[PDB]
């Protein structure tokens, strides 16, 4: 019903900053927008109830602001702490809906993956099936993308990745690819390639192998 | 702190039903209003419903309107979510927040549900093994590959947790199967690569499986 939204979706930012989280509202409340602050593997906890009014030991550097459609979180200057996932939602009209959601994250330099493409163990073989690896490492931002190439032939569907959270040190993130499929088809062609594209690299980083040779 | 007591379910067999606790002190269960809030992980917040702390009128979402009904007990001090006719869409985990005017302040812990047809199963390792056919480049990349097991979660080492820098064990994937499946993989420097042994501590509680594979440096 009452559809609420938030943006940016993701927020590259630094201990020291001025944080500003927009959220919106299709319908108009009043003042009946909250904020919400939840980390990974963790139960969202109370900001800002009311529209502005901060809750309990909510630190003084957590604002609130705007109304009727338009509203705002504001952090004066970040901390360690601040790097989370903030969330707006509606309590005036039922039912009580939530905004998607904005996750802030520790800014650093542009960083290109290190790619490494594994082959099929020999015993995996044996299973039936061949998962074939390629491992995007400690990049940043997020962004990149992984195309497998069969024989040259671009993959579409075949495949799924992890991505890894903001690394406590690097603040590099860290992407695994696998190319999963049954071995009489392993067994039915030969190169195998990992095209990877990321913002940080000159040209695309393919990495690839030969069923077979070595 | 600020939190109240959930514990209710855990891994259940679709269609089949379920139900969750969310215990509450003498006052505040006859003092606020107690709202379960769902989210699904990797996706923001759906509210699910409330009830009035005098007689316990719930207000209920008109999805979950239709297989989800909220009750309590006096006696108890509990709240409660009855989670009828189960879909693998309700894989989720619960919250029961408590609070003044329409605000959401004291939320519980969490508890999480997870539908699945899968049976318990041990993973199968395999060897993410570096290849003597490549580049010096400096590094190397060991691994292991956490294979087929149900449910989470894997405790996976590199030699005993001895090795612990540049370990990057990826999230648990979910494969059409209705299996998981997870790396761990940790780069060292290639010349390193012989003479320190890597191996990898993989340990999968619920079905009791604990193995511990030696990734061999391999070109072929």
């Amino acid at each position: 019903d009452i559809q609420m939204t938030q943006s940016p979706s993701t927020l590259s930012a630094s201990v020291g900053d001025r944080v500003t989280i927009t959220c919106k509202a299709s319908e108009n409340v009043d003042t009946y927008v909250s904020w919400y602050q939840q980390k990974p593997g963790k139960a969202p906890k109370l900001l800002i109830y009311g529209a502005s009014n901060r809750y309990t030991g909510v630190p003084s550097r957590f604002s609130g602001s705007g109304s009727g459609t338009d509203f705002t979180l504001t952090i004066s200057s970040l901390q360690p702490d601040d790097f989370a996932t903030y969330y707006c939602g509606q309590s005036y009209n039922y039912p009580f809906t939530f905004g998607q959601g904005t996750k802030v994250e520790v800014k650093r330099t542009v960083a290109a993956p290190s790619v490494f493409i594994f082959p099929p163990s020999d015993e995996q073989l044996k299973s039936g099936t061949a998962s074939v690896v390629c491992l995007l490492n400690n990049f940043y931002p997020r962004e990149a993308k992984v195309q497998w190439k069969v024989d040259n032939a671009l993959q579409s569907g075949n495949s799924q990745e992890s991505v890894t959270e903001q690394d406590s040190k690097d603040s590099t993130y860290s992407l695994s690819s696998t190319l999963t499929l049954s071995k009489a088809d392993y067994e039915k062609h030969k190169v195998y390639a990992c095209e990877v594209t990321h913002q940080g690299l000159s040209s695309p980083v393919t990495k690839s192998f030969n069923r077979g040779e070595c | 702190q600020v939190q109240l007591v959930q514990s209710g379910g855990g891994v259940v067999q679709p269609g089949r039903s379920l139900k969750l606790s969310c215990l509450a002190s003498g006052y505040i269960f006859t003092s606020s209003w107690i709202n379960w809030v769902k989210q699904r992980p990797g996706r923001g917040l759906e509210w699910i419903g409330r009830i009035d702390p005098s007689d316990g009128e719930v207000h209920y979402n008109q999805d979950f309107k239709d297989r989800f009904t909220i009750s309590r007990d006096k006696s108890k001090n509990t709240l409660y979510l009855q989670m009828n006719s189960l879909r693998p869409e309700d894989t989720a985990v619960y919250y029961c927040a408590r609070g003044f005017l329409p605000w959401f302040a004291d939320w519980g812990q969490g508890t999480l549900v997870t539908v699945s047809s899968a049976s318990t199963k041990g993973p199968s390792v395999f060897p993410l093994a570096p290849s003597s056919k490549s580049t010096s480049g400096g590094t190397a990349a060991l691994g292991c590959l956490v294979k087929d097991y149900f449910p989470e979660p894997v405790t996976v080492s590199w030699n005993s947790g001895a090795l612990t820098s540049g370990v990057h064990t990826f999230p648990a994937v979910l494969q059409s199967s209705g299996l998981y499946s997870l790396s761990s993989v940790v780069t060292v420097p290639s010349s390193s690569l012989g003479t320190q042994t890597y191996i990898c501590n993989v340990n999968h509680k619920p079905s009791n499986t604990k193995v511990d594979k030696k990734v061999e440096p391999k070109s072929c």
